[PDB]
């Protein structure tokens, strides 16, 4: 590691993930069968669509080490416990770990014409 | 006439075709990710036309709004709007008894960027009835 | 002429029909969830029209607003406006003395999304009187 | 339990509910006769509807364990002390417990045409 | 002409009737809950009409506005405008020397909901004079 | 009491009222001659009605136990020291005590047509 | 007609020329810095024209919008709009079957200053078709 | 012609009468409590008229704005505006060389309530010149 | 005093005014020649009047016991050190002391027609 | 035609006169206090005129904006806008080839009060060309 | 000094200026050749003027004792280290010291017609 | 140094850079071949350009001593680890160190006509 601080924070993040981690398995993607640990967070948000239409839901996310997620790409599908999630956006590398913003549906159809 | 039977008639004529969607009658409509393809029907902006001397005339706008998950492709909404809603809405035998004149108006797409939980698209009509 | 007389004349004939609802005279109205079906009558936006040379003429807008708990289906609101309030408001013998002309204007719905405590809907009229 | 922290927080929430919670009974719903403990909070709010309109009310809530509320659904009626409440929105599963946003009225009529 | 004289004339003709209210001349008016009715008179929005070739003509709006505590019923404000402010302003001998034309405009109500300490109501006039 | 915490907080509020309390007497209302203690706070606010109009005043409130205020209703008149106040809004039951939002004038005329 | 076909035709006729840019179909377009040249095609604001008695007519606006990183010189953006996009859109054989009339409208630039991550430029068209 | 000598002429003709107030030439004017009256003069909103074929014509608005402490009585601002500024601005021999047409427009009052440090009132003119 | 707290806060306020006090003398008013202590605060504020105009000034205030300014009224003139001030608004009675919002000019002319 | 050509043609003849100012071509322009008197030229709001049957016509608005430090006197800006820019911009021999019609529009001043770091003043033209 | 606190804060301010202050010399003005100590702070700010027009700069300031800048006025010129600054606004007297808001340019021409 | 505090803060910043620093090499510019240490921070930001368009990226920066960055100018290119960056804006001198706001692209073409 470049500095003392980088190694220290790597060990600290590893301990955090060990003590507060949930096992998640990727299903469809380049890492077809990897198993990854992370901290699972499911906060709440509600937005209104008009006069009365209220849409109630949640925005889950996952906190994983960036070394085992290098091959991961947007649109992949992974499972935690019983329910299934897909990867929405992968946060930039902070320290030694990065977030996996997730969605609870099936992946959307793609628009790109490549 | 009374708004209740008009929405009842349009929902009856709209349910017969299989869509597999949850239909909401009236303005209040609360749901979550489970029943996502919901379709809501409501009337808004009633006014006194004052067109004919013989009897009362009113104008109101009839809305048919469908909700689809955020980041769903645009082309999917196109199909839901045109292929499903437009053909059924043109001719409904039950409507012609109540509505003296029904005129189309353009549909429009609205997405949500504050939280990214919904994306809807409502077809608007202009209704001229008698109260 | 005297706005007190006009509001009293509306409310007297609006009360005879059994509704079981608290009626507020004038703009200030404070309540809570208990006494909730509440109908308030007020006059707003008076103006000097100056239509005739012989004597003074004014225009004011008459409001009849009903408050219902939030998340009540749209069907209930439709009913108050189209079954209870419209027929009574058409012909009031008391108003015939005070009002030279009374023209209907469309009602409209609004809901509270800030906190979800109330949902109201007011019928609007245009009143032309002499002062 | 997946982690040490999950078990620790479950025990902590159980102690919180034991030391600061009242008792509520469901009346109408899938759990017809269950009795559940929870912390009852009743903050107040006021919203205006015009120039001279002021609607005074409050938005109560309940804090319950998520395992014994699985069968609960929106629109059910439950009582606390003397008053009667219905269930408005059931918050997502946070840690080991979830909130029950309540209303003080009679349940509203349903719009769905299923 | 000189706005001082016009406001002085209006306040003189308005003070003779018993009202028991503090009268404020000009826009700057500061008070508290004791001296409450606080009728204030001011001119606003002067403009060059350019109506006649012979001499200058201007247009300005005359305001008479009364302050009353919040939650006071609507009908009581109605009284001030209909039974006190309006009858006196119809015929005032002092004005006729200075003002070529005085035309009424509709009074309007407003209440304070940010803090609920006041509720006013102004009566608007249009003045055409020479400068 | 339902819990240990309710009794503890009730005693705490009672001590607060004892050590920082002002005696208030109700005059007109269902509780025609009660004498009530509470904490008196009189903060200030100013609002403008136009370009050169400033209305300066204060919005007082009273912190009272909810058991002896059960029969009190809006529009009643009570006195503290020398001045006279009337009840504007009675806050919902919080713990063991509720606030009494007051106004310094005479009560306003009523609008209800019952 | 079906918006899917029109966007497909435009993108087909626009891809043949070498541009080396990612092309997005419809409103949802999510991309990071790596795929920066990005061209998105979508339709917006359809309405019922009601121009001819024989059959239905609608009006919708066609959009071609390109994204380039912030602080790119304005000169470079000028080039995409005036050398790449304009010549190809003038004559496209596939469109002439579906569209009755196509009219140009002015392109316009916009830059992002809240974060400084993107700078787009869209070219607007007006489409009149039959549904 | 050039704006500089126009403002110079107005300020020269405005300084001769004793007023005992600081005068600011041009838009930037920074002052404290001691220099309270202020009396700034500036030109704004120039436009190309294109009224005559022979030569260039322009329109611009000439502002004369005076600053007085907050809570100063309204009547004082009146007296100041009319009595001092209007008579001098009507006829100025130096202006007639440069300005082809000078037209009055109404003055207006504005006060500061965010902090209560100033209250101003500007007289507006319309200038038609040749550049 | 009504409570222990009122007396305690009165003594604390007296100590604060003794240790951080400036002597101010009223000149014109009902209290024609009183001498009063208080804490003097002169913060800054600047507001803009348009495109370039920038009026720079300050909003002084004084912190005085509420029993000495009972006869004080708006528009009175008082001096601190060398410069002179007038009273703008007198804050309500908080605890045992009130504020005297001041202005640095001469008093304005009055509008009231009494 | 090509906006690059038009901006280059303006800047070439705007540079020959000695001004000692940094000139920015195109919209993106970043600077600081050192290189301050800076003149930027850009084209905005292009639009399809559809004026003539024979060939295409477009309208775009030409901008010449000059940035000077805040609190600079107004009279100095007048000089920059009239003496230096307006005479040179009247007749550009290289311009007449590309532009069919060039019409002046008024300039205007604006200052920054958020932080007081800049004060700009832009001259606006209307350009009609062929594309 | 009126109070104990004023003397204490004056001494504390002098220590602050001694331990963290640089030296600045006035050049042109009533105090033509004075030398003054103060704390130099140079924060940044950027403001835009439309699409992409970004102006990068900073708003420097100085912190001096209020007794030695009595004759100082707006438009003066002073130097710190190598660069040259002019005085923009002199803050009101706070405690025992006042700020000198500075600009880095040549002073602007004056508008007043006295 | 002018004061004790300047030297103390310079040593503190040097220790910070030593313990949490990454080596960066300039490539193109007046300092063509310098090697520089600094602290690297890469936070995220997402902005939207329309109804659905979302642009996701990061805005990196570098914390560097100001003495060895005197000759560095905007538009120069420097590399950290493997990726390549260019300088966007150089923060004003704070204490003894300044920031280097970077961008991850190829430098843009210049607009100035000098």
């Amino acid at each position: 590691f470049d500095n003392l601080f980088d190694a220290a924070i790597a060990r600290a993040d590893e301990t955090i993930r060990g003590y507060m981690g949930t096992s998640a398995t990727i299903t469809s993607g380049e890492q077809s069968g990897a198993v990854i640990r992370g901290v699972f967070d499911d906060p709440e948000n509600i937005s209104y669509a008009g006069q009365g239409v209220r849409v109630e839901g949640s925005s889950p996310s996952l906190f994983v080490r960036t070394d085992e997620v290098r091959q991961l790409r947007r649109g992949d599908t992974l499972t935690i416990g019983e329910e299934n999630f897909w990867v929405d956006r992968v946060s930039p590398d902070d320290g030694g770990s990065c977030h996996l913003w997730l969605g609870r549906g099936v992946p959307p159809a793609v628009n790109r014409r490549r | 006439m009374k708004h209740t039977e008009l929405r009842a008639a349009v929902l009856d004529a709209l349910e017969k075709h299989d869509t597999g969607a949850t239909f909401f009658d009236g303005r209040p409509a609360v749901f979550d990710e489970a029943d996502f393809p919901a379709v809501a029907v409501y009337l808004t902006g009633a006014e006194y036309t004052g067109e004919e001397l013989d009897s009362d005339t009113w104008q109101a706008e009839l809305h048919i709004e469908v909700f689809l998950p955020a980041q769903v492709p645009d082309s999917e909404l196109d199909a839901w709007m045109e292929s499903r809603i437009y053909p059924v809405m043109s001719d409904i035998p039950a409507l012609s008894d109540l509505i003296t004149s029904m005129v189309a108006s353009g549909y429009d797409y609205r997405r949500d960027d504050d939280a990214g939980l919904w994306s809807s698209a409502d077809l608007t009509y202009v209704i001229t009835y008698e109260m």
